[PDB]
RNA sequence: GUUUAUUAAAAACACAGCACUGUGCAAACACGAAAGUGGACGUAUACGGUGUGACGCCUGCCCGGUGCCGGAAGGUUAAU
């Protein structure tokens, strides 16, 4: 549920929260954590490669199960947690034999409902089963690309991927962008839309609400000097040139896809 | 490194001469390919990083004469 | 690539021909599977004089055990027990090693690279013809039953 | 409880395993303490129009007196069974054991 | 809030918000003769770039030019 914050100061004027009361108000499960040190957008050479990353609140990596291998063992959701690494809330599942894991929580999955992976998993949200066993037309998430690799499609806050067709060995997936990608029918796919569907309804509201997430400020190009960006210069505000990246590559329309290996798995691009 | 193991090739540096003879230094890289060769006397595959000249040579001398050079040269395979 | 042959290949010659092949077809398929020797002047005399008919002693006792890998399998009673759902809808699909584990227990201790499947999945419960290529010359017809668990 | 009239149309490749289904669908009704009144396997039948690109189907008429919890379960058993093409669970006021017009 | 340490603190840059566009993951893009790494142990509600710069009422006409995008029958054109 969203909460429009009352304007008791500028910078609380526009803040729209996402108050989820289902989330656990306590410590996470300590065996499933590991260190997530920040990098600032800097590779092994030390140079800034990706810009506008740095700062923000410290985080710890939750070891989330994307591969979802424990076949034929039912698991019950113990609580829902807030995950700083991603936009979907995660769910501490307790299997019957005693192993605890996290999964990406689906849309309606709250604490108590029993989930189960495998090949014979009952078709209801939470259950992961290979896409030759999922009926054509349903909405799955956490979809793999290669079998046994781990979920890679529809893994964000409120995204889902429809299985539009099954022709033999591959299933055609109407992905979340509109792209129709063929993934093999042996790949796992967790049923149901993924949970935190109102994540796009939040408003950060103030400038330092993005610095909390590690979003350093984005200086637009037409302010810089001509040595700094192609959009530099001007004795005023001048922009008499076609909009390019800081490295000359066109932005406003130019398709920069260079993967000719996997053009075969792509029925259509997006619109 | 860009060294064909068989023929000992190596990137040589010449010039990108243009229509007005402007000389900018370039490199001629060899046509190296990492290939699994069937050594019939060992019945295992030896991966030699070999050019495309050096696969004409292996198809001529035979792989057991070529790998009898790479020991005497002192090179691993 | 002038190459010599040691077994009949389907569309270029029999044992003991000096056939022009494309130089990657000998380098990747003919010589690494032992169907050929590169036709050097030292390997012409090694074969066309010595083993011109001495290989027919060996390449025919290679296929003498072909029927001894086939004709003794005149029982044709093979059953694989895999879990299904209901009225088909198979939980555990039968592969080629799954056939070559129940042809294994019933008859020949057979390699898994021989099982030729027109479907490859055998998902639907029922009888299915499972032909073999246990040598490249004489083929088999054993029909394997899938029975529900 | 509540009286229903369930007719479902089985894919005719699976006509051999139609009693393989009714041994479960009835057993969920009689196993939920609900009677079964008439069970009339209509047999294979020509369609008036081809559903799902095929022209015949194996129909089954089955009056049911069940509590409603094991019928929504039963519709979602037709829904995920890829054999039954069409189901139609019509509610009827009384239990009719009097035979169909299409038994004769 | 930030900025010309040392004559410019500003109406400049930023900003939340908005839009366009690229990106199906071995992502685009960046740093590297390459390996690799950042992107990200993130997966389109995500990420990169671009312009605008809370909010309210709004954003009109022109595709000839210059780019971009889609077309590919014809013309013309490289090594060979
Ligand atoms: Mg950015
Ligand atoms: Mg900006
Ligand atoms: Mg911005
Ligand atoms: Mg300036
Ligand atoms: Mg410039
Ligand atoms: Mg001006
Ligand atoms: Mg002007
Ligand atoms: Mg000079
Ligand atoms: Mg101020
Ligand atoms: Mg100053
Ligand atoms: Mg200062
Ligand atoms: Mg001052
Ligand atoms: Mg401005
Ligand atoms: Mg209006
Ligand atoms: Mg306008
Ligand atoms: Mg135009
Ligand atoms: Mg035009
Ligand atoms: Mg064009």
């Amino acid at each position: 549920a969203v909460v429009k914050c009352k304007p008791t100061s500028p910078g609380r004027r526009h803040v729209v929260k996402v108050v989820n009361p289902e989330l656990h108000k306590g410590k996470p499960f300590a065996p499933l954590l590991e260190k997530n040190s920040k990098s600032g957008g800097r590779n092994n050479n030390g140079r800034i490669t990706t810009r506008h990353i740095g700062g923000g609140h410290k985080q710890a990596y939750r070891i989330v199960d994307f591969k979802r291998n424990k076949d034929g063992i039912p698991a019950v959701v113990e609580r829902l947690e807030y995950d700083p690494n991603r936009s979907a809330n995660i769910a501490l599942v307790l299997y019957k034999d005693g192993e605890r894991r996290y999964i990406l929580a689906p849309k309606g999955l709250k604490a108590g409902d029993q989930i189960q992976s495998g090949v014979d998993a009952a078709i209801k949200p939470g259950n992961t089963l290979p896409m030759r066993n999922i009926p054509v037309g349903s909405t799955v998430h956490n979809v793999e690309m290669k079998p046994g690799k781990g979920g890679q499609l529809a893994r964000s806050a409120g995204t889902y991927v429809q299985i539009v067709a099954r022709d033999g060995a591959y299933v055609t997936l109407r992905l979340r962008s509109g792209e129709m990608r063929k993934v093999e029918a042996d790949c796992r796919a967790t049923l149901g839309e993924v949970g935190n569907a109102e994540h796009m309804l939040r408003v950060l509201g103030k400038a330092g609400a993005a610095r909390w997430r590690g979003v350093r400020p984005t200086v637009r190009g037409t302010a810089m000097n001509p040595v700094d960006h192609p959009h530099g210069g001007g004795e005023g505000r001048n922009f008499g040139k076609h909009p390019v990246t800081p490295w000359g590559v066109q932005t406003k329309g130019k398709k920069t896809r260079s993967n000719k290996r996997t053009d075969k798995f792509i029925v259509r691009r997006r619109s | 490194s860009r060294v064909c193991q068989v023929t000992g090739k190596r990137p040589v540096t010449g010039n990108n001469r243009s229509h007005a003879l402007n000389a900018t230094k370039r490199r001629f890289l060899p046509n190296l390919h990492s290939h699994r060769f069937w050594v019939e006397s060992e019945k295992r595959f030896v991966t030699l990083r070999v050019s495309a000249k050096g696969m004409r040579v292996i198809d001529k001398k035979g792989i057991d004469t070529v790998l009898a050079e790479l020991r005497a040269r002192g090179e691993k395979y | 690539m002038q190459v010599i042959l040691l077994d009949k290949v389907a569309n270029l010659g029999s044992l003991g021909d000096q056939v022009n092949v494309k130089a990657g077809y000998a380098r990747n398929f003919l010589v690494p599977q032992g169907k050929a020797v590169p036709a050097t002047k030292k390997n012409i005399e090694f074969f066309e004089a010595r083993r011109a008919e001495l290989e027919a002693k060996l390449a025919e006792v290679l296929a003498a055990a072909n029927a001894r890998a086939e004709k003794i399998n005149a029982l044709e009673t093979v059953t694989i027990a895999s879990k299904a759902g209901d009225e088909g809808k198979l939980f555990g699909s039968i592969g080629t090693r799954d056939i070559a584990d129940a042809v294994t227990a019933a008859g020949v201790e057979v390699a898994k690279s021989e099982v030729r499947l027109p479907n490859g999945v055998l998902r639907t419960t029922g009888e299915h013809e499972v032909s073999f290529q246990v040598h490249s010359e004489v083929f088999a017809k054993v029909i394997v039953n899938v029975v529900a668990e | 409880m509540r009286h229903y009239e369930i007719v479902f149309m089985v894919h005719p490749d699976q006509s051999e395993q139609v009693p393989g289904m009714i041994e479960r669908y009835t057993a969920a009704i009689t196993g939920a303490e609900g009677k079964i009144h008439r069970l009339e396997d209509w047999g294979r039948r020509q369609l008036a129009y081809p559903i799902n690109k095929l022209h015949k189907a194996h129909y089954v008429l089955m009056n049911v007196e069940a509590p409603q919890e094991v019928i929504d379960e039963l519709e979602t058993t037709f829904r995920f069974n890829d054999a039954v093409i069409r189901s139609m669970v019509m509610r009827t006021k009384h239990a009719v054991t009097e035979a169909s017009p299409m038994v004769k």
